């Protein structure tokens, strides 16, 4: 038996916003510990991995490992129904083909309460061991959106280029081409902003703008983004959330 | 409320581990590295995390965490 | 001859706004105590009524009855032609083409006058008397307006269901269903959210969510919405103004 | 060589958004006393000319004079580009194929560099003396905008027609018809909401909605606008910057 | 400024009118109908409009109005 | 903080400069005009920039300008 009463019921939201994007079809599977959810795009270069552990929760109990089949569409319509001050409860009994999502005001006065059909969805061969990565950086979630929206409209595709005390970003397309340069700084007054780089190896990938645009939707989950890139496996785009995480491992382009 | 900090100060095949208070200049823990390397203290970049630092600073004004590491690199200015 | 200055130019565009998306061609007939306007949709389930009496105005006049037939696309685009601190007079003489809506500034610097021709909309055989009714409700039209316009993602239908103490809305359809189940109760500090309601007999009734959607807009006029149910007449759906009303009766579906 | 820094990075998006929706391919003329910019419309009946003058500039170098062929839809998406509190510099050599624009926050950390191909653009024959004109008004921009926004919805053609004492707007359509009218006034509490007249000539003039459509985008750039015409030439409306101004010359319509 | 109101309380196929002031506990008003019932005031739940009311309250606290009504209905925590 | 403003008036084939201070009443300046046209005060409607002016304001109340015109027509509540 599933129960799981959200701490905040909007996070449920930011949460399913951070993703429906890359992926429609996702199993939830919910244990003991918490829920995990991996799916893996179309073209199959991109992997989406989600991690809400059980701090999350006002309230958690899973008895015995489920498996929820959703579609994101589906599931995205029926989380607008939720008053910012409500509580979200999810319910659903073992082998269940209905997830319940239950909405409650502190009065009790409008008692919400969907029932979503469950699918059937494969999901099978999801390979994912991280190699250690040649650099890990960090920034502000906002200014990595930023950066991407906006080399976005020059090319399909973007560079990222990592050297001693250097982030560049480079679009080059037919009207034109554009650098963003960035370099780790911290300030000690707002320590939100600061930029922090590990090279181990200098870095020098491309990335399929069209996904890069999807996954920084991640930004309404938290304030920074951590980046990881090696030369030899997918790149890792990270936003943590107080008990968890949502993942994006994305395939870099071949050097044509 | 933590008052003393971990750092590591490394160059590539030797490093070495650090206390020190939140609120002191790294200068003498510089020093000490580049003592034990035989080299100038004015002969080594030092880099945290991608920022340059220089001696004058503390841990609080880079806002450093325990366990964070130091490298200490050759002299450019590029480089 | 037809003139009528209105208390604030504003209310009219709410008026209009509150019901060009059920019908588009009205008759607002106008007498020597108010306007009144009554119109049927296509499919002939929706009845639309309005009553604007003589003390929304500034200031009123109307010597013989006149019928100003008008297209409320044609209507809704010379409102949007006015300033918020603007006067809005209705002029029309006996037998008119025209209606003049004639838009002022307190300073006069600012005379906007348009004149919109009239047109010929039959309207005919429009039968009005509401038995008395099973059930009546009210509840804040914001509540009332969010209840509908969630439930409507799930169904084309939306079931209305009363019982002692409990109205139940209720859709279900392809990806599921939901129930928001509301309790009457009042708040003496803001008086303004309660829920209110008279059952002589429990009701339960299916609407087209369709109709529903549209009746909501009628939101922007009031607070508040009464809703009359019963079992063998139209459902209404009522928005009071100072002085007048936006009614929507609304055949409920059949039982299958 | 071209270096050009502005003042304020916002200000040459406000410039083009001032002129995008008129004409796509232009030549901006640098020179040693600044940037000015001609071009025509499709139709022929619109002849946009732009000034910048060297004030409007942080830091201003034109060694040679050099033409910049630039869509204005590419510049566009690079003048997305650029955080309000960044610097805004034009680089360019002598005989370019890229004007380099070039966005620097104070601290220096997030350098953007975009570098747009540039076009060969025919600009010919732009023959530009303004005789005398009948009538000289200047009032709020954004009045002139909701007077144009207003009537364009009755009719592809607006008359405005001047007399004594009087500005008068007028469209006529199928719908009906609408006019403002407008009286010179001075408040002198708040003065820039004045509208003042110079007649010397009484003078009626149509011109094509669609086209003032376009021309009152130069709202962005000031809050005032001055409208010359003249009973036998193109129409003047003008938005000044601090050092250069955005005109527009339209061609009335015939008197059928 | 009226400070009375007028209610009226109702089983069916019998009622009674009464006048209260506004600040009055709705208890002796219910024992009243539940005496000439000849019911415990237990044995009765009372509805405002939907809304389950307890002696302890006043027409102000349910925000009532002149000609409102009581419904008096038989036990259940249905019901 | 310039005190004075210098203006015209004109009434089509004659004209007259004049300089007054911004905090003057052109009740003088337009009897002034009038006079050397030989005509009534009253008989002259006078126009600044298409507003109607009359003898009791200032330069700043129309808030004007230096060189500045104030045209000088006929009578007509038109006109």
């Amino acid at each position: 038996m599933l129960e799981a009463k959200f701490e905040e019921a909007s996070l449920f939201k930011r949460i399913i916003d951070g993703f429906k994007d890359c992926v429609q079809l996702v199993n939830f599977q919910c244990k003991e510990d918490g829920i995990i959810a991996q799916a893996v795009d179309d073209s199959r270069v991109l992997l989406v991995s989600l991690e809400i552990g059980v701090e999350a929760f006002q309230e958690y109990r899973c008895d015995h490992p489920v498996t929820l089949g959703m579609d994101l569409t589906s599931l995205s319509k029926i989380l607008r129904c939720g008053n910012n001050t409500d509580t979200l409860t999810l319910i659903a009994d073992n082998t269940p083909d209905s997830i319940i999502l239950l909405f409650e005001d502190t009065k009790k006065d409008r008692i919400a309460e969907y029932s979503l059909k469950l699918m059937d969805i494969d999901a099978d061969f999801l390979g994912i061991e991280e190699l250690q990565y040649d650099s890990t950086l960090s920034l502000p979630s906002s200014e990595f959106s930023k950066i991407v929206r906006d080399l976005s409209q020059l090319s399909d595709s973007i560079n990222i280029m990592i050297t001693k005390e250097t982030i560049k970003f480079v679009a080059d397309g037919d009207i034109g081409s554009g650098s963003v340069i960035i370099k780790p700084f911290v300030d000690m007054e707002h320590p939100e902003t600061s930029i922090k780089l590990e090279m181990d190896q200098p870095v020098d990938l491309t990335f399929g703008a069209k996904y890069l645009l999807d996954i920084i939707k991640g930004s309404s989950l938290s304030d920074r983004v951590g980046i990881r890139l090696s030369s030899e496996a997918p790149a890792l785009f990270q936003f943590d959330l107080k008990s968890g995480f949502l993942q994006f491992f994305l395939a870099p382009k071949f050097n044509d | 409320p933590e008052t003393h900090i971990n750092l590591k100060v490394s160059d590539g095949s030797s490093e070495i581990f650090f206390k020190i208070k939140k609120t002191t200049p790294l200068r003498r823990l510089m020093e000490a590295f580049a003592k034990r390397q035989g080299k100038e203290m004015d002969s080594l970049r030092f880099l945290y995390d991608g920022i340059r630092i220089q001696a004058d600073q503390t841990p609080e004004d880079l806002d450093m965490e325990d366990n964070d590491i130091i490298e200490a690199h050759r002299e450019q200015i590029g480089g």
